[PDB]
């Protein structure tokens, strides 16, 4: 274990095994589930408290106009592509006075995060952004990796035991492009019921969504404007 | 009822005896539930149940 | 543009106009000139009216980070160093700025006055402005240490008027001030136009 | 340059450097003090002279104004570098504020040189504890002790140095009242502290006062003899 | 032991290991070809779809680094982005500098020795990726350039990197360059790219191709892959 | 030589109401005798409730409208709520005051409502200094505007005059008399007339035309 | 094996963080308790020997005026931090005129509770609570060396945290009242100290919208004390 010791060290396997730490620092991570419509987008978060009297840990943090991140893993380090994020942002809505498309945003994340992942004496970052917002051609779900290899996806969810969500949404992959957003949002969280055990709620107190549409600027509802949501969901099985 | 894609998706690292295990904790359980047969919610349990480590503390998340 | 200070046996009073011009035209009558800094600071303003308001308040931020760390309220001559050594290195770019500092002390009443170019002199009495060399005329005549407070007053009104009168750069209210030992307080806003009436007869 | 962080957390949660560099102050010479209500006495111990050479060059009480007086114990090398920082620093403040400088002010000062000096990349973290005692402006005497940590800390009297828990518990035994209701019973209440301290033979015993508007006095071995000579006469009259 | 660790220190037999660590890290990646013909230069990339995973045209492994010069990486993804980065920024300099495009071999040198450039140093790792560097010019022809991690480039006809790289190497010596025109060659191409990689060990797969030459004057783009859908007609009709 | 300023015109007027404040300009964009646009509005919404007006030379108004919309947007990404209107004014302050040894040529006025439905208008100087004022007007034309604002809001030299507070229906034919009047006597005074009202429930514009040379 | 001071576990986190988060358990206790009013606010100052004079201990620095705070663990460590949060305040409040809200400010400090490294050494040692009232109310904060900054309505940290968060559960609700609170922290300080709980031990430190300022002074413990 003496080539786990920095990111220089190549494995005698071929695997750099600092990227495959941090994406572990991934899993560790609450559950958020971003999936698309082909005129919407929607992600949704679950918080995770700390004792019942500290409030919740939010995840999704509002970006641009119409860019939104999740986010899972640390949170000092999400501050930090948040700050770089924001700056990207604004330098060319101030320069070409335009908004940005998301799809070259995103390869300023993969090259901002890229060369902490070569030189000597730099960590990955613990990152795990789910970004979504318009440009010109629609709605986009992306998600990140400490390894820098963003991937355009339909549907994705990073955070812990959300594989299950995921095979929650293979099986309706081909029935999320058309409905509109009410049934869309509880097409999420059924997601995120599907990540948490069967014996406790899916409560109001946790449960953020975010959306971005086009006659729609982004925007996050937290429990108060989430209980006109979680109205009218179906039981969990016995 | 039961996935045997729930264990078979959320299996990382776990042995072909563990598995043995895994119904046998599951069974444990249906045992002292005075059970007449073993269900998924009792046996979704016994994957966490048998691996890994904790208990340590649940919260920060709640 | 004309202020006044000069400290007596109960403190220190500032007194000032509010005509602020810019060539020959006037761009307000109500330009309230003694910038408040602490609850126990004055600061005033001449020349320049964006150096003044800066700087002054650049000095409030030193201040108030002094009183954060050392658990006691800043000195005047405190303040007027600190505010010299913030005016000095740009001597030779242009800055007007011909400020007071007032305010009490562990050793009682304060006064100090900042030049742009980089005077500090402490003092009885002081006039600073256009018309200030009308100020010093009328304010030495009747001027002692030992004084009333409505005497006070009524010098360093009448000191005003006679500068808005004589002078033409200096108008409008006469915005009068009075430092104490328990932190400063404003005395009054009296119009010119309506001290005609008073000092006229 | 040099980017290598020296000083990092050690798994049981402490730092090493700090919490194991007062290591070189258990290990250098003792110094104690108290302060009286009109006059200070501080003064080193243990001073293993050779007794036929040269004492002024190994003179480790100092002052930084007059206002402020030196006192401190392990290896002096990284002291001499503390002390002369200090004094730049306690100059400045004279080029501000009119009033001489508070010994708060400069205790603040050593402790938080000596934080970043711990925190930085590099650099090896101070191995002294010190003591500055001063009778301030409006007359009143307080004293603080430094800490390779940082933590300056106000105490009645001192104990650095070898056997800080002998000095410090024989302390107790001084802190009624009565001491010190004179400043003769201060000065010979140290030097009667140093008994319990290291061979107390008359020689080693460095001291040194500040009789609160004047600058600090390197008492010459004149009264030492005297005070050995009413602490062993009262010893006498003590059976 | 030890010997293995930095990337600065020879082994005793006289070889780099960290260098030959990142040779077989794009060993494990899915296997992308090229090939030029005698007016154009042909390229192809497997890539691998399990079961959901991304939209169609996501991490498009096809790049275009000039107006008339494009990728096509292999191996660890982002550093290959990275380099994609850098050779655009290389091409910027010698487009605003020079005043003409770049030619395909000063681009391969002032490439190579940034790869070869951070195989010095303990500094930084050796990269992982390879690529691939098609062009034509009607003053220079159809060059077709191949970067390993180690820093080496030369010239291929053909070549093939991935896991499955001989088998898929083994076949293009049944093709002839010389002759052959290359709206041939782009179904000549994905014949094998459907024969190697069986389907036992993926399930599914999706192929691009991407095609510079004199029939799209010089610019590099993406052929649109339903547009005369002519590899699958082919594929399916060459089991037997 | 390359004397880097030249001077545009146009003239900004603000009236603050009682819960209500008025922020209009001239439109006329003109260098030197020539005639480049008879439409290019000044008033810039900023938030809601907080409206600017930046004339002078055109070039720092645009950079200067850019970095203060930008630097709204930077507080409300910090701090989840939007500046207030007294906050825009020392932000203003210190940025115009950030160029102080090549200054802006730039008279700025921000009007808009404050925490108490109030109106709040602050103007400026291209150094820095601000104070807050009932009614103000920069620009080419400050002393064709200033004393009849004083004869009609302000009262003075008057004697026997009872006190009315301003209405919104006064101050509206209050704007138009002063930009046609104005604009009889002024050559930099144009075309057209944007009015931008700032109330409680919004932001409410409204354009009239004026003399067409 | 010294490895790498910013290398992550197997887990994994960082490793120096995690050791850092153990170098608070050492580190003396403190109490904080939000009210409907105000905040109050508990901390021992551990007094070590009686030569020791107890007042010039600080575990409690007032930041600004009207934001309140309180250090935990190193105090070395955590002057610094307040020295600076201070200028991040004053700086709001001089490109601003107007008052830094609670939350922006461990922001502001948490944007830079991981700066260690070789270029561009080691994590702070410190959690601190952070109170005071901003136009949101009176606002509870607590932030830690990772950065991960949460608001608490009722935190503990330090040696006392499992026992004082465990007993403090049970005598919280919603309704809190400041007097109640008050006497509320004692008799958890009172059970989880070592010495005898008197005026030279214990400082407490209010905050309130209408009841400022109103900082901490003696022979206010007096009669808090005596009321038990």
């Amino acid at each position: 274990n003496q080539y786990d010791n920095d990111v220089t060290v190549w494995s005698p396997q071929g695997r750099i095994h600092q990227i495959e730490y941090a994406m572990e620092a991934v899993k560790q991570g609450s559950a958020t589930v971003g999936l698309k419509s082909k005129t919407h987008a929607v992600l949704v978060a679950l918080k995770r408290a700390q004792s019942e009297l500290a409030a919740h840990q939010k995840k999704i943090l509002h970006v641009d106009n119409h860019i939104g991140i999740s986010i899972a893993g640390l949170t000092a380090d999400a501050r930090l592509l948040c700050n770089f994020m924001r700056q990207e942002c604004l330098d060319s809505r101030f320069v070409f006075d335009r908004p940005l498309p998301v799809s070259r945003l995103v390869s300023l994340i993969g090259s901002k995060t890229q060369i902490p992942t070569q030189r000597y004496g730099r960590r990955p970052y613990g990152v795990g952004l789910l970004i979504a917002g318009y440009d010109d051609m629609g709605p986009h779900i992306f998600q990140t990796c400490p390894s820098a290899n963003y991937f355009d996806c339909r549907a994705m969810s990073i955070g812990a035991r959300s594989q299950s969500a995921r095979t929650y949404l293979e099986r309706h992959m081909s029935e999320f492009m058309e409905c509109n957003l009410n049934e869309l949002v509880k097409h999420g969280l059924r997601a995120l019921r599907e990540t948490l055990p069967a014996e406790q709620d899916l409560t109001t107190k946790n449960v953020s969504i975010g959306i971005v549409g086009k006659d729609l600027e982004f925007t996050i509802y937290d429990d108060d404007d989430v209980s006109p949501f979680l109205e009218g969901l179906e039981e969990r099985p016995q | 009822d039961v996935n045997y894609e729930e264990l078979a998706r959320c299996t990382d690292d776990f042995n072909g005896a563990q598995c043995k295990a895994v119904c046998v904790e599951a069974g444990m359980i249906a045992l002292r539930r005075g059970a007449t047969e073993l269900t998924h919610e009792d046996y979704m349990e016994g994957i966490l149940e048998v691996q890994a480590k904790k208990k340590a503390n649940l919260q920060y998340y709640a | 543009t004309t202020t006044l200070a000069f400290k007596f046996r109960h403190g220190v009073i500032v007194a000032a106009d509010s005509r602020a011009t810019a060539g020959a035209y006037i761009a307000s009558q109500t330009v309230k000139k003694v910038i408040e800094i602490n609850p126990y600071l004055l600061g005033t303003m001449a020349g320049g009216a964006a150096d003044c308001s800066f700087w002054e308040r650049l000095l409030a931020r030193q201040c108030r980070i002094y009183e954060l760390r050392n658990k006691e309220r800043i000195s005047v001559a405190a303040a007027s160093k600190l505010l010299a050594n913030m005016v000095y290195q740009y001597k030779g770019m242009g800055l007007s700025m011909g400020t007071m500092i007032c305010g009490w002390d562990k050793r009682g009443p304060g006064l100090y006055y900042v030049d742009s170019e980089g005077n500090r002199i402490s003092g009885a009495t002081f006039s600073v402005g256009s018309g200030s060399v009308y100020a010093y005329g009328v304010m030495d005549r009747g001027y002692s240490y030992d004084l009333e407070v409505e005497q006070a007053y009524d010098l360093a009104r009448r000191a005003i008027y006679q500068a808005t009168y004589r002078d033409a750069y200096s108008g409008g209210a006469v915005n009068l001030y009075h430092v104490r030992e328990d932190g400063w307080i404003r005395v009054s806003s009296d119009n010119v136009a309506d001290l005609h009436e008073k000092y006229s007869g | 340059s040099y980017d290598r962080a020296i000083t990092v957390f050690s798994p049981d949660g402490h730092l090493f450097q700090v919490e194991y560099a007062q290591e070189a102050v258990k290990k250098g010479s003792t110094a104690v003090g108290v302060r009286g209500r009109d006059i200070v006495v501080l003064g080193v111990e243990k001073k293993s002279v050779a007794k036929l050479q040269d004492e002024r060059t190994v003179r480790k009480i100092c002052a930084l104004d007059d206002n402020v007086c030196m006192a401190f114990a392990g290896l002096t090398a990284d002291a001499r570098i503390v002390i002369n920082r200090a004094r730049v620093e306690c100059q400045s403040h004279r080029l501000t504020v009119e009033d001489p400088v508070t010994v708060e002010y400069i205790t603040r000062y050593i402790a938080s040189l000596k934080q970043r000096y711990t925190q930085s990349n590099g650099r090896r973290p101070f191995g002294i504890s010190a003591l500055i005692v001063g009778f301030d402006f409006d007359g009143t005497p307080r004293l603080y002790q430094t800490d390779p940590s940082g933590t300056y800390h106000a105490w009645k009297a001192n104990a650095i140095g070898r056997g800080a828990k002998s000095v410090r518990e024989f302390l107790e035994k001084n802190y009624t009242d009565e001491a010190i209701e004179t400043d003769d019973l201060t000065i010979k209440l140290v030097i009667k502290a140093l008994l319990e301290v290291v061979q107390s033979g008359g020689k080693n015993i460095e001291l040194a006062v500040m009789r609160r508007d004047q600058s600090l006095k390197i008492l010459n071995p004149e009264e030492i003899e005297k005070y050995v000579a009413e602490i062993e006469k009262e010893k006498e009259e003590n059976e | 032991t030890g010997y293995d660790l930095s990337a600065s220190t020879f082994s005793p037999d006289g070889r780099v290991f960290q260098v030959e660590y990142a040779m077989k890290a794009v060993e494990n990646s899915s296997t992308a070809i090229g090939i030029r013909c005698k007016d154009g230069v042909v390229f192809g990339v497997e890539k691998l779809v399990l079961s959901k995973l991304y939209e169609e045209g996501s991490n498009k492994r096809l790049f275009n680094v000039d107006r008339h010069v494009g990728m096509a990486v292999a191996g660890l993804l982002a550093d290959a982005r990275s380099l994609a980065d850098i050779a655009r920024e290389e091409a910027s300099n010698f487009r605003s500098n020079f005043g003409y495009n770049i030619p395909l071999k000063h681009l391969a040198d002032r490439v190579a020795m940034y790869v070869h450039a951070y195989t010095l140093y303990s500094a930084v790792r050796p990269f992982g990726c390879s690529f691939m560097l098609g062009s034509y010019s009607v003053n220079d022809g159809a060059q077709l350039y191949m970067i390993d991690p180690s820093g080496v480039s030369y010239g291929y006809w053909g070549c093939a990197i991935g896991k499955a790289r001989q088998a898929a190497k083994t076949e293009i010596e049944k093709l002839q360059m010389k002759e052959m025109t290359c709206r041939d060659i782009v179904k000549e191409v994905a014949k094998i790219i459907y024969i190697v990689h069986d389907e036992v060990k993926d399930k599914a797969f999706e192929l691009e191709l991407s095609w510079v030459g004199e029939l799209t004057n010089g610019r590099h783009e993406i052929v649109p892959k339903d547009i005369r859908e002519e590899a699958e007609k082919y594929a399916k009709e060459s089991l037997k | 030589r390359f004397s880097p300023y030249v001077f545009n015109g146009g003239t900004i007027l603000a009236i603050a109401g009682e819960d209500f404040a008025i922020v209009a300009s001239d439109t006329r964009l003109s260098e030197g005798f020539s005639i480049h646009t008879r439409d290019s509005p000044k008033c810039y919404k900023l938030t809601d409730k907080t409206v600017i007006g930046c004339s002078g030379f055109h070039g720092d108004c645009l950079t200067l409208t850019k970095i203060i919309e930008a630097r709204l947007k930077m507080y409300k990404h910090s701090n989840n709520k939007a500046m207030t209107t007294g906050a825009i004014a020392a932000m203003l302050s210190t940025i115009l005051y950030s160029r102080r040894f090549f200054p802006y040529y730039v008279y700025n006025i921000i009007g808009g409502l404050d925490e108490e439905g109030k109106g709040a208008v602050y103007s400026f100087d291209p150094v820095g200094s601000y104070q807050r004022d009932s009614f103000k007007a920069g620009g080419s034309a400050s002393a064709m505007l200033q004393p009849l604002l004083d004869n009609q809001v302000g009262f003075k030299n008057m004697q026997n005059v009872e006190h009315v507070p301003l209405s919104l229906d006064r101050a509206m034919r209050l704007v138009k008399d002063v930009f046609i009047s104005a604009a009889e006597r002024d050559v930099y005074t144009g075309d057209a007339l944007r009015i931008c009202i700032v109330t409680k429930e919004g932001i409410r514009e409204e354009t009239v035309s004026l003399r067409k040379d | 094996y010294d490895r790498g001071v910013n290398t992550f576990s197997p887990e994994g986190r960082l490793f120096q963080v995690e050791y850092a988060i153990e170098a608070i358990k050492l580190g003396s206790t403190a109490i904080g308790i939000q009210t409907s009013e105000g905040v109050c606010l508990a901390v021992e100052k551990r007094i070590t020997s009686p030569l020791m004079e107890p007042s010039s201990i600080e575990k409690i620095v007032e930041i600004d005026a009207h934001i309140g705070c309180a250090m935990s663990g190193l105090i070395a460590d955590a002057k610094t931090l307040i020295d600076k949060a201070r200028v991040e305040t004053q700086n709001h409040w001089f490109t601003y005129n107007e008052t830094m809200t609670v939350e922006s400010v461990t922001q502001a400090v948490s944007n830079l509770a991981l700066q260690f490294g070789e270029e561009d050494s080691r994590p702070f040692g410190v959690a601190l609570l952070f109170g005071g009232v901003d136009e949101k109310g009176p606002q509870l904060f607590h932030m830690d060396p990772s950065g991960t900054f949460v608001q608490c309505d009722a935190r503990a940290i330090g040696s006392a945290s499992e026992g004082a968060q465990s007993s403090l559960q049970e005598v919280y609700h919603k309704s809190m009242t400041l007097k109640e609170a008050i006497k509320s922290s004692l008799i958890i300080l009172k059970q989880v100290m070592e010495e005898k709980l008197n005026a030279t031990n214990i400082e407490l430190a209010t905050v309130q919208p209408g009841q400022n300022f109103h900082m901490f002074t003696k022979e206010e413990l007096e009669e808090v004390i005596k009321d038990i």
